[PDB]
């Protein structure tokens, strides 16, 4: 009856055990929202998209700062400020990436709403397993848990890197030391 | 359910299997409120127009017709051809063809039996049975889509950088 994460709180009604990373940590009861097209399905899809985006962004920042930029690309070690140097010399790359992300996000929203309507697609599912790393069950649950935990950690990390780069105008590991 | 192209999206519910080049790609559901034959005709018309346009752009940046008016790049050829009246002739004959097309598409939508884009233009055969016709329709659709995207890229790159045939 009590949430596993917060023993002083009752179990959130909509979070039983199903989703990976579920420990009952919903103090504000946001999982019970059923308005403005927002429900547990939409919240989970948003969480998974945030997890994946944060993982990609943190990996990119760390890669560029440690191993350096790719040939022909600007340096500076400040990832929040090197973006304007890339846009100053290769605006077409940024524009094409933005257009591609826009199209993919329109497709993602359509897929989310459709799967919410005629329930056949789990939240965050895009059938993207080209290498077959999660075919069999009893490993899919473990992979989902790993992805969720890594994505939450990378969300926090990427938000921290964004704020550090905006404020200190220095590199992430530069702030570290 | 679970359209072939986008495996996580539902089938567009208007494209089951009985159209050439039908991989179930309609995420925004254009076929849900527009006739399928109308959209097919529009797509095939775009394919043919853009194939001709890509070939003409690339060729005219290499070979020029005799005369001083034809000595401009394809990027600047529009303002020269419109002034000389060269594009007026193309406009006149294209308008005639498109009025006949108005009649044809109206008849196709109101029964008839004319397949979308089927003008029966076939001096040579190149398509003897149903299988050959289907294969060549798929080839035409794929080549037309590729040429539409290719002309888009060619024009955008040439406008961005006023370069010759290599528009990099
Ligand atoms: C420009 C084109 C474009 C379009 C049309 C979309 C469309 C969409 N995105 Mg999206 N996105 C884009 C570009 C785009 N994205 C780019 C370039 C990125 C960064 C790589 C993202 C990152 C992103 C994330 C991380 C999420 C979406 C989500 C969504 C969906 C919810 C839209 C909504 O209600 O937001 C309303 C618009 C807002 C700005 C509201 C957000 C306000 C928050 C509180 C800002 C917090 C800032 C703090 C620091 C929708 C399908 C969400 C989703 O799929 O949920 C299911 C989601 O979680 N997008
Ligand atoms: C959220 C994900 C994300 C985003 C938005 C970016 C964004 C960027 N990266 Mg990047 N990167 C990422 C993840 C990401 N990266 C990951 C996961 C890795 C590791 C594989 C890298 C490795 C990487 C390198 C090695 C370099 C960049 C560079 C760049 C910049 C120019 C390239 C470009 O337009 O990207 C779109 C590019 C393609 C689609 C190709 C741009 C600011 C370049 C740069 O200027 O860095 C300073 C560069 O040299 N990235
Ligand atoms: C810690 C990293 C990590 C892990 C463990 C997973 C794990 C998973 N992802 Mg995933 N993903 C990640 C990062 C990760 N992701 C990032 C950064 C992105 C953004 C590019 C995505 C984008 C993504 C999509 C679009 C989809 C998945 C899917 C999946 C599931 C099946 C595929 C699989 O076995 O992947 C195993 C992954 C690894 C072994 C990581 C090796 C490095 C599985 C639970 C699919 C899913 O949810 O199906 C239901 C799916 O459609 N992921
Ligand atoms: C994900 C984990 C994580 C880690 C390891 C760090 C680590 C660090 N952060 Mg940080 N940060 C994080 C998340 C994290 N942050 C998040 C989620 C945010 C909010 C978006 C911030 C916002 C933030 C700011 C605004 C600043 C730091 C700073 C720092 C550095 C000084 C640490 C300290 O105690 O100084 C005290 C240190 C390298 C400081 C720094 O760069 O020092 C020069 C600094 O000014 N962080
Ligand atoms: C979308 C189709 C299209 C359009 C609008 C244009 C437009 C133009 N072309 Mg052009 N061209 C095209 C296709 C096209 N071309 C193709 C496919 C080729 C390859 C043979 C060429 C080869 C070409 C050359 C070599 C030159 C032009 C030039 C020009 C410019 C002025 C003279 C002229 O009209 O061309 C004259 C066109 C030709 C001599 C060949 C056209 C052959 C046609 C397109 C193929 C048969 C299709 C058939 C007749 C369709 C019937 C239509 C129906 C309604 C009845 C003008 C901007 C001239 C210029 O100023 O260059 C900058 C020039 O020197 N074009
Ligand atoms: C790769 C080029 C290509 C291909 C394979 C086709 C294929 C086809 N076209 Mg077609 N077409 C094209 C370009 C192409 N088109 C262009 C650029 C135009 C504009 C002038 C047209 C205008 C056109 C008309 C007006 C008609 C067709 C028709 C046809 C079909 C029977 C004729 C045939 O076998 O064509 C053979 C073509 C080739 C072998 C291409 C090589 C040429 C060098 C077939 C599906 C007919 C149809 O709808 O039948 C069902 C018909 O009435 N086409
Ligand atoms: C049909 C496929 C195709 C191919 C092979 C290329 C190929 C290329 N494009 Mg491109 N492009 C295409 C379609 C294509 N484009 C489309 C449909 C658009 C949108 C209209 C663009 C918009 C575009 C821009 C804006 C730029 C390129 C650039 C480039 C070059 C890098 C390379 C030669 C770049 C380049 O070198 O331009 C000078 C560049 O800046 N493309
Ligand atoms: C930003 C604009 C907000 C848009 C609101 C969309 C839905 C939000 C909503 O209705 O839930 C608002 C959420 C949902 O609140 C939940 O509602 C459920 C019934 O609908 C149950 O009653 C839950 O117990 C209750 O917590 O409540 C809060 O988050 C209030 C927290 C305020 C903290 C201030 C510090
Ligand atoms: C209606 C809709 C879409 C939809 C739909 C459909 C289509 C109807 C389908 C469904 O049926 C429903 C629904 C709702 O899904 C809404 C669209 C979404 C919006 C409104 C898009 C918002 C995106 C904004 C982002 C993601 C911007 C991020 C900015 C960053 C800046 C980066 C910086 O580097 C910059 C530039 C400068 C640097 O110095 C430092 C920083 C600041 C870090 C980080 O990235
Ligand atoms: C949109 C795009 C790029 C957009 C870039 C933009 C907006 C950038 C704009 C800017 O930089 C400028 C210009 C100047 C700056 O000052 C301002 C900004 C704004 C910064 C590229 C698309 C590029 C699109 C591309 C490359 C498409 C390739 C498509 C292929 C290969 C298709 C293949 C098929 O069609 C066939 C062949 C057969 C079919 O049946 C099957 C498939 C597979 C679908």
């Amino acid at each position: 009856e009590r949430s596993k994460s917060l023993p002083f709180l009752m179990k959130p009604k909509n979070l039983d055990g199903s989703m990976a990373g579920d420990v009952g940590f919903d103090p504000l009861g946001l999982s019970e929202i059923n308005d403005v097209g927002v429900d547990l399905y939409w919240l989970r899809e948003a969480e998974l998209k945030h997890c994946r985006l944060g993982m990609m962004a943190a990996a990119g920042i760390l890669f560029v700062e440690i191993l350096g930029p790719a040939p022909g690309f600007p340096a500076g070690k400040s990832q929040m400020d090197v973006f304007w140097k890339v846009y100053a010399e290769k605006p077409s790359l940024i524009g094409a990436s933005l257009a591609a992300i826009a199209i993919l996000e329109v497709i993602s929203g359509v897929a989310t709403t459709q799967g919410r309507q005629n329930g056949d697609r789990a939240p965050g599912d895009y059938n993207f397993d080209p290498l077959g790393f999660g075919k069999d069950p009893a490993k899919f649950k473990d992979l989902q848990l790993k992805e969720v935990k890594n994505g939450r950690l990378a969300m926090i990390a990427a938000a921290g890197m964004i704020l550090q780069g905006v404020s200190t105008h220095q590199g992430a590991l530069e702030n570290l030391s | 359910e679970k359209s072939k192209a986008v495996p996580f999206l539902p089938r567009p519910a208007a494209l089951d299997g009985s159209v050439v080049g039908d991989v179930g790609f309609d995420p925004v559901g254009f076929t849900s409120w527009l006739p399928l034959s109308y959209l097919q005709e529009a797509e095939i018309k775009h394919c043919r127009i853009a194939m001709l346009a890509t070939l003409g752009w690339i060729v005219a940046d290499f070979v020029h017709l005799p005369g001083a008016v034809h000595e401009v790049s394809s990027l600047a050829a529009h303002d020269v051809a419109v002034k000389s009246g060269a594009l007026a002739q193309i406009l006149i004959w294209t308008s005639i063809a498109e009025a006949i097309s108005v009649i044809a598409i109206s008849q196709m939508l109101e029964g008839s039996g004319r397949q979308p884009g089927d003008f029966k233009f076939d001096p040579l055969n190149f398509a003897k049975d149903e299988k050959s016709l289907k294969k060549m329709q798929l080839s035409e659709l794929k080549n037309g889509r590729l040429a539409m995207l290719a002309f888009s890229g060619i024009v955008t790159q040439a406008a961005l950088t006023g370069h010759a045939f290599p528009y990099m």
